């Protein structure tokens, strides 16, 4: 889900300090500013580390995984008990690890959020730049460092 | 090529008048700065001072840098440089900016955009509006007060 | 100040639990001299003399005499300031997260300020030790995406104009070949006047394990470590030869004297992590804190460090 | 000014930082004093 | 292109060996210098250090200067430069010189001359003989020990 490290059989060795940050439980961004706008919204699904779009039905509007021309924000943290998601609006820029469509993402590649909330190689709607290569943390999950700055 | 004049002066500057004393190349930042502005710092390649910046990537041994440029690769506006550390202050294109920027070698209210070298020029995809006329500081150095408030359609 | 600010009191009360850096074992007590500077440069001046031609024979009358030339060298050391930010729980919100045997939100990975600061300081000290040893700052195990640092900022492993030896990949497991390369480097070392000084060798665990094997029909009562100690004592005027093992090194052997006249470390007095006075506070229970640290200050004479790299395949 | 002493009352953050630096220096001096090779 | 290294070195020099330590760009002057040598200081136009110099004339408002050159307009050899005052030390062609000079990007006994940029090149009108092979200081900087003794016939 979000933090699956609660299931373990032995204590980890806390000696190495390198290659220790590329993980799914890392919530937020690599570089964060004090003046970054964050909005908490109800969610339906698992939009963690994904582009989120607004859905309006009665109940208040809720964010769900998506992209394309419906992109509203990017989810950087999730609270399961309250069923809430912290979102950086598309107006604000972000830099951090996000989910990609597959492992075919390299440096200098322009990325686009798809209808499933995953980043895929390329016109383009938003300015997303892949700063690294996709990492195969899980069989289907591919985390990639991406800097998003507005829309084209 | 430098934020401050390279050659020292031989004359004491007289401080009597208070008008038109801000049209200098050493005026870093913006004329109107909000306390909620988002500011970043990057390694500097070349001299992107008072120019639009774009991300530049090397072989991979070192981190990414910022270099003068615009067009579709525009990432932000450089407003200050610390020369000792080679640090470039960047205001992202997602944040509104109002200040003096380099103009390509133009009346207020004219639409502007960034060229390949990060110099503002009269017009397509960048929301830049001139606020004054071109001010000449050197034979090839022209500045202009402009407001950049994102990217248009 | 403690009454007005809680975070400073917590830092003062928890600063004693922070372990000492391991870089101290690589230098003598006299080889370290703190400097009062955060960011900037420090300069020193050296003078050299040289002979331009063969001497002049004084016979009969002669006016053209060979000259002795002089030169000046300016050596600059750069000091850089860096900062980290870390999130933690607000002081007035710990009672809502206390548990039977722990404090903090496991689900959201939130910790008290004291524990968060201790862990962050430990990580920063590990990074500082790595930078001191290798001359580079990077979080990847491949040594890529390194932070671009200012010039005149070097470590022991990347010091220029030093003696470098390479053991071939085909002889990676040949201790005799490794010792031949080490002997060549030791002969190429130039200590000069400062030769009656202790020597320090730093090796990877694999090389250290290879060292303890008996010297080789294999001999007895003598190890490769003993042979290396004798060989180094042959050039250090029969002085102490210390050997250390560091997991940071990888197929690297680093030999250098422990004399302050040849190699010195002048770190900033704020090099080790120091908390900042700015704390980001909001209406929620999460706060942000900053830690500052300074890097730079290694000075060494040229051709006084031996670095042996054993190529692997 | 040293954090090792239980008698130090920093007036401000500047004195606190100076005490932190002095404490680090004293700790490294003690480590070198107690170090044996 | 500077007599003093413009970039500060990060290392302390090792003053142990006494051999082959004179091959630096800061070695101003000559390897063998006589006390009866004529020396003239001139305003410097450009960077004529360790290069053959020629007289350059302006519009008459200011005095003449010395600039890097050679051929039939050679006037002397620049052996030192004071950068603060922009002053070039010149030994006239009528006075012989022995020292390290810039070589155009060679074996002992080879005849050399000066090009239009004040650089030595293998061979016409100036008696220059190289006493050693080219020594490389930078990818575009080569020096050579040579003896210049006046001009020659034809």
């Amino acid at each position: 889900m979000k933090n699956p490290q609660h299931d373990a059989s032995l204590l980890s060795n806390s000696n190495e300090f390198r290659d220790k940050n590329v993980e799914f439980f890392a919530s937020g961004g690599t570089r964060t500013s004090k003046f970054d706008k964050l909005e908490n919204h109800p969610f339906l699904g698992y939009p963690y580390k994904r582009g989120v779009k607004r859905v309006i039905q009665h109940y208040e509007p809720h964010v769900e995984a998506g992209g394309g021309e419906d992109l509203y924000g990017i989810c950087i943290d999730i609270d399961e008990f309250s069923k809430t998601a912290t979102i950086v609006p598309i107006t604000n820029n972000f830099e951090g690890y996000l989910v990609a469509k597959d492992s075919t993402v390299k440096v200098k590649d322009k990325l686009i959020f798809n209808k499933d909330g995953a980043l895929e190689k390329v016109k383009a709607t938003i300015n997303a730049t892949a700063l690294t290569d996709a990492k195969q943390i899980s069989n289907e999950v591919y985390l990639v460092k991406v800097a998003v700055f507005g829309n084209k | 090529l430098m934020k401050n004049p390279q050659q020292d002066s031989g004359l004491l500057s007289n401080s009597i008048d208070f008008r038109d004393q801000n049209l200098i190349f050493s005026n870093s930042g913006g004329v109107c700065t909000s306390s909620k502005d988002k500011i970043e710092n990057y390694p500097a390649k070349g001299y992107p001072y008072k120019r639009g910046v774009k991300l530049s990537f090397g072989d991979g041994t070192t981190e990414l840098e910022v270099e003068a440029g615009g067009g579709d690769d525009l990432y932000g506006v450089c407003s200050d440089i610390d020369e000792f550390s080679g640090m470039a202050t960047v205001i992202p294109i997602t944040n509104n900016f109002t200040g003096y920027l380099t103009l390509k070698k133009v009346n207020p209210g004219d639409k502007l955009n960034f060229n390949q070298h990060g110099e503002l020029e009269k017009v397509k995809s960048v929301n830049a509006i001139a606020l004054s006329k071109a001010h000449k500081l050197t034979e090839d150095l022209f500045i202009v007060l402009a407001s950049v408030f994102g990217n248009r359609a | 100040l403690f009454d007005e600010n809680y975070y400073a009191k917590a830092v003062a009360n928890i600063i004693g639990e922070v372990k000492d850096p391991i870089m101290y074992k690589w230098f003598s007590p006299d080889q370290i001299e703190d400097v009062d500077l955060q960011m900037g440069y420090q300069k020193t001046v050296k003078w050299d003399a040289f002979l331009n031609a063969n001497p002049t024979t004084i016979a009969n009358e002669v006016n053209t005499i060979s000259t002795i030339g002089f030169s000046s060298e300016v050596v600059r050391l750069n000091y850089l300031k860096l900062q980290y930010k870390f999130r933690h729980l607000k002081q007035t919100s710990e009672k809502f997260y206390t548990s039977d045997s722990y404090i903090g939100d496991i689900n959201n990975n939130l910790l008290p300020f004291a524990q968060a600061y201790k862990l962050a300081s430990s990580e920063i000290i590990k990074l500082i030790n790595h930078f001191v040893l290798t001359g580079t700052v990077s979080i990847q195990k491949d040594g890529k995406n390194q932070k671009r640092l200012l010039p005149n900022m070097y470590g022991l492993l990347n010091m220029p104009e030093q003696i470098k030896e390479e053991v071939a990949s085909g002889d990676k497991d040949k201790m005799d070949k490794i010792f031949e390369k080490i002997e060549a480097g030791l002969s190429k070392l130039e200590l000069g006047d400062e030769f009656s000084t202790p020597m320090m060798v730093i090796v990877d665990p694999a090389t250290s394990l290879k060292l303890v094997k008996p010297y080789a029909a294999a001999s007895s009562c003598e190890k490769w470590e003993d042979v290396l100690i004798q060989t180094i004592k042959a050039i250090n005027n029969r002085e102490d030869v210390y050997i250390e093992t560091s997991n940071l090194l990888k197929h690297k052997i680093l030999i250098y004297p422990l004399n302050s006249e040849l190699i010195k470390f002048k770190p900033s007095k704020y090099m080790l992590p120091t908390p900042n006075e700015q704390v980001d506070k909001d209406s929620t229970d999460v706060a942000h804190s900053y830690i500052d640290f300074v890097l730079g200050g290694l000075l060494a004479t040229r051709k006084t460090i031996l670095q042996v790299n054993i190529k692997q395949s | 000014a040293s954090l090792l002493d239980s008698n130090f009352v920093p007036i401000n953050f500047t004195e606190f930082v100076q005490a932190i630096s002095n404490t680090y220096k004293q700790r490294r001096i003690q480590f070198y004093e107690n170090l044996k090779r």
